[PDB]
């Protein structure tokens, strides 16, 4: 509903090569990208997407575009080699999504937490209250190989939606044959 | 097909941490957590009989398994081939995989050095080239990961068992040490190399001593305790002082391939002695 | 058991595909439409010489005077003659 | 089952081809206006 | 590999202008963007760039924008108006690498197999020769040594096309010493 | 009140402009730029980024950080012009601005005007505010209201063109 710039961040760490989704991990998180990107484009064509990948070098895929088209046609090859390195990947996602051009456009990260993560429990808590000031929404979903939630994960999100802000979740996904539906069914339409 | 996780849970010290880690991985689906672990237990101290479970559990993993890593399985194949230590069904254990390992990961060269490997052993010489010069043009396109190099420059360095191979031996000994240095295995294995990689040195007839090997940890921290000899003759080539009694000493330290060259070794230390007296 | 094994595989890389071809029709379209607004008259009818390797053409023309084309041009080089 | 498969397998296979097809114009056109 | 690489004046007043423009407001340690050239033998000649949004962070020296669809569609358009100059190496104004410089050339050689970075430090007015031309090196060594994704050096000079020739002389004629300079220039020259 | 030969640049301000930075949800920027009690006041701490663009380039001459004296209100303010990019804070803490300003007392009240180097200001387009600090030291910094003095720099439509006379269609 909202005018936004969304960037998604899909891993492709070789801990996508799990398979607790429905077949193939690599290909599920194809159709929760599509899900998820269909929203913000149904929304208002003005609302538009790029994406970037967290695991290994966080190359940006895609630049900031209204073509959704590019998005999806780009998640091909994807090919799962490294591990989430998510320090420096949630914070390229925002120095990249700043570059935009309607500078109206809210912030707005989604990205895919898919291997295990290792982070410094001093500073991880204050990266939220970086992206306080730089005012960015962040939304994240964990996968079933994050054992459902971490402490620090979920400090860090709490902290950087704290004080009852927009609520932006940290869903994590029933381990298991489940979807991304767990975020369609409220989340990315309320939070 | 399940009940497999059951009949093999035999045969393994500690049979929960060892079956049913796996078994948790494989009953709920996750793949690659089962993957990290089946690597994991062939290099365990035991004669890797689970391979004969393996050789039915192959099957029951590979009929639906759309996740395997092809790395997570060559691995662990170039491990059950040296354990069943029969070269005639090697060559086919290694084709049912290498045939559908194509991915985009560069694991078929890992088969590729592997029956290079068993060819050389049943034959060293008879079509070994082949088995080399088809992984020496495709190491090119992705020269960064380098354990492939590794295998490749380990496999190329045994070798030097082809008789004529003794300066390239030291050169393509040389790449593979440089392929990977920190330890990694027992420090026997290292001084044997280095040592190797002297006589090398020392015998090949374009390369002499050659520095900085000198001056390499891999070999000096090694022979200051035993095996003395051969960096002193090492050092007094690079050093150019013409000397009997070392080389003599370095001659009743390993006989063969090093006493009967003494013509060679003279050669090598007086024109070293020119290059280290104009130096 | 069956057919399960490909609903997600088969139902979208021909859209992917598809939207690719579309986008290419529509950049080739673009390119046809640059060269056409570049191939107005006049044309300056000139005669043909032969052609050499390093494919290209050499023009004699109406106007008398000889120019050598690094490329061909337009047309192919197995239809034209000296 | 394979019926459906083999419809869906043929249109791609003639999808890609006619896609080699096109790039194929695409780079002639570059080319010529290269040129 | 790559023996020479000419860089004509265009593409160093290209830079010092964006390095003008950046540092203007934006002032910064250094600024990217993208030569053009073509290749005659195993020789290459650079004669055009562009800058492009980039960003790199002070620090973590793994966080980078480089604008990849800014990129490809001003490389077009510079293809447009001329064809044969196609993407070949990248600038930056660095008098100093950076561990964060070779993930930027790994990104570049998607766009060219063997990308060359050139270091144009417009501050340094000095002795001599203010480019510096680098390729990316991957191999064994052949010494033992470990090997790694390593810059090496490849020998840079500028040569000018008479266009350019004429263009600078014409600014550079007010404090143009003479070419011929009998005695005065010639000692000078030796000292 | 303004200055002689010049108008408020407001009607030049772009709404895809605005991205003031740590702002507290319920009071934003839209409330500084209102001649009202609404304001702006800041959300993680006193540290506020406020950055806005114009329509068509603009001399800025003079401006108004008409600010609550409960403390809060503006006391140091950096200013950059014509920024390419999204201006972190590190950054506007590093970088030199455009003009580095100490607001007294006297300038946060509603007729509080505050001159600008003028002659630093001719060709701008999109400005940055970065209020560093607050009279008061207090947690968050209130801005009551905030605008533009200057004037236009006359600018054209590029993409018009259009033709006007001439040969209608073809020419060399």
């Amino acid at each position: 509903m909202v005018l936004e710039s969304t960037m998604v961040c899909v891993d492709n760490s070789e801990y996508m090569r799990n398979g607790d989704f429905l077949p193939t991990r690599l290909q599920a998180q194809q159709d929760a990208v599509n899900i998820v990107c269909h929203s913000k484009t149904r929304s208002n064509p003005e609302n538009n997407v790029g994406l970037i990948t967290l695991a290994n070098d966080c190359e940006v895929l895609t630049t900031l575009t209204p073509d959704t088209g590019r998005i999806l046609s780009k998640l091909h090859t994807v090919q799962p080699k490294g591990k989430i390195t998510f320090c420096t990947g949630i914070r390229v996602a925002h120095l990249a999504l700043k570059h935009r051009q309607g500078k109206n456009h809210k912030m707005r990260i989604i990205a895919f937490v898919g291997s295990p993560v290792e982070d410094n429990e001093k500073d991880l808590v204050k990266l939220a209250k970086r992206l306080k000031k730089e005012k960015v929404n962040v939304d994240i979903i964990n996968f079933g190989e994050e054992e459902v939630n971490t402490e620090k994960l979920t400090a860090f999100v709490n902290t950087l939606n704290g004080k009852d802000g927009t609520g932006s979740h940290l869903v994590t996904v029933p381990p298991g044959p489940s979807l991304a539906d767990a975020l369609i069914s409220s989340p990315i339409l309320a939070g | 097909v399940p009940g497999f996780l059951q009949q093999s849970q035999n045969s393994g010290p500690g049979q929960p941490a060892v079956w049913h880690r796996l078994e948790e991985l494989y009953t709920k689906k996750l793949w690659h957590q089962l993957t990290l672990q089946v690597l994991d237990f062939v290099q365990d101290p035991c004669f890797a009989q689970g391979d004969g479970l393996i050789k039915l559990y192959e099957n029951f993993i590979s009929e639906f398994e759309h996740r395997v890593n092809p790395l997570s399985l060559v691995e662990i194949i170039l491990h059950v081939v040296r354990q069943m230590t029969d070269p005639n069904v090697a060559l086919t254990f290694l084709e049912k995989t290498r045939e559908k390992v194509k991915s985009s990961d560069e694991a078929v060269i890992l088969c590729k050095t592997a029956i290079g490997a068993l060819k050389l052993n049943i034959g060293d010489l008879q079509v070994t080239k082949e088995t080399i010069e088809d992984v020496e043009e495709m190491l090119n396109n992705l020269p960064g990961v380098t354990s492939v190099h590794s295998r490749f420059y380990d496999l190329s360095s045994k070798y030097y068992q082809t008789i004529g191979n003794h300066a390239s031996y030291y050169k393509d000994a040389l790449r593979f040490l440089g392929c990977v240095d920190i330890k990694d295995l027992p420090v026997s294995e290292q001084q044997e190399r280095a040592f190797t990689l002297g006589l090398a040195g020392l015998l090949g007839e374009g390369v002499f001593n050659f520095g900085e090997l000198l001056m390499h940890p891999v070999l000096e921290s090694l022979r200051n305790t035993d095996r003395q000899w051969l960096i002193d003759t090492l050092y007094a080539f690079n050093s150019g002082n013409v000397e009997r009694f070392q080389t003599l000493k370095t001659a009743w330290g390993q006989q063969p391939d090093l006493a009967a060259n003494e013509a060679q070794l003279l050669r090598k230390i007086q024109l070293l002695c020119l290059m280290e007296m104009t130096f | 058991r069956l057919l399960d094994s490909e609903i997600k595989i088969m139902k979208s890389e021909v859209l992917r595909v598809t939207h690719e071809l579309q986008a290419m029709k529509d950049k080739i379209k673009e390119n046809s439409e640059k060269i056409k607004v570049n191939k107005t008259l006049p044309y300056l009818v000139s005669n043909v010489i032969e052609l050499l390797d390093v494919k290209c053409a050499v023009i004699k023309t109406s106007t008398r005077q000889t120019y050598f084309l690094p490329v061909i041009g337009l047309v192919d080089a197995e239809k034209l003659k000296p | 089952k394979l019926l459906e498969h083999k419809e869906i397998d043929g249109r791609l296979k003639e999808l890609r081809e006619q896609l080699k097809e096109l790039t194929k114009q695409y780079e002639k056109s570059e080319n010529d206006l290269k040129a | 590999a790559v023996q020479k690489v000419v860089v004509h004046p265009l593409v160093l007043l290209s830079v010092v202008d964006h390095f003008n423009r950046i540092g203007k407001v934006g002032n910064q340690k250094r600024v990217v963007g993208v030569l053009l050239g073509s290749w005659q033998k195993k020789v290459l000649d650079v004669s055009n760039s562009f800058a492009v949004p980039f960003d790199e962070d002070d620090k973590d020296d793994s966080v980078w924008f480089l604008d990849h669809d800014y990129l490809e569609n001003m490389y077009g358009m510079f293809k447009k108006v001329n064809a044969r100059e196609r993407i070949v190496g990248w600038y930056h104004t660095g008098p100093k690498l950076h561990k964060n410089d070779i993930a930027i050339n790994e990104l570049m050689k998607r766009y060219c197999p063997n990308s060359v970075l050139v270091i144009i430090d417009v501050k340094p007015k000095d002795l001599g020769l203010p480019t510096e031309a680098y390729i990316s090196v991957e191999e064994v060594h052949d010494d033992g040594t470990p090997t790694s994704k390593t810059f090496e050096h490849v020998t840079s000079e500028i040569g000018a096309e008479e266009a350019e020739e004429v263009g600078v002389e014409h600014l550079l004629r007010d404090i143009k010493d003479t070419t011929v300079g009998t005695l005065s220039q010639r000692i000078t020259n030796q000292v | 009140d303004i200055p002689k030969g010049y108008m408020d640049l407001m009607p030049f301000i772009n709404k895809a402009g605005c991205e003031c930075l740590n702002e507290s949800d319920e009071h934003g920027f839209d409330n500084c730029l209102r001649k009202d009690t609404t304001f702006l006041e800041s959300d993680c701490d006193e540290q506020l980024l406020i950055t806005v663009a114009f329509n068509q380039p603009v001399k800025l001459y003079s401006m108004k950080f008409q600010g609550p004296d409960n403390g809060q209100g503006p006391k140091y303010v950096k200013i950059f012009i014509n920024l390419p990019r999204s201006m972190d804070f590190e950054e506007a803490e590093r970088s030199e601005p455009t003009q580095a300003l100490e607001l007294t007392e006297d300038d946060i009240k509603e007729d509080g005007i505050v001159p600008l180097r003028y002659v630093k200001f001719q060709n701008v387009n999109s400005v940055t505010i970065f209020v560093q600090s607050n009279q008061g030291e207090e947690e968050t910094t209130r801005i009551s209201y905030f605008t533009f003095i200057g004037t236009p720099v006359q600018a054209t439509n590029m993409n018009d063109f259009k033709r006007v006379v001439g040969k209608k269609g073809e020419s060399h």
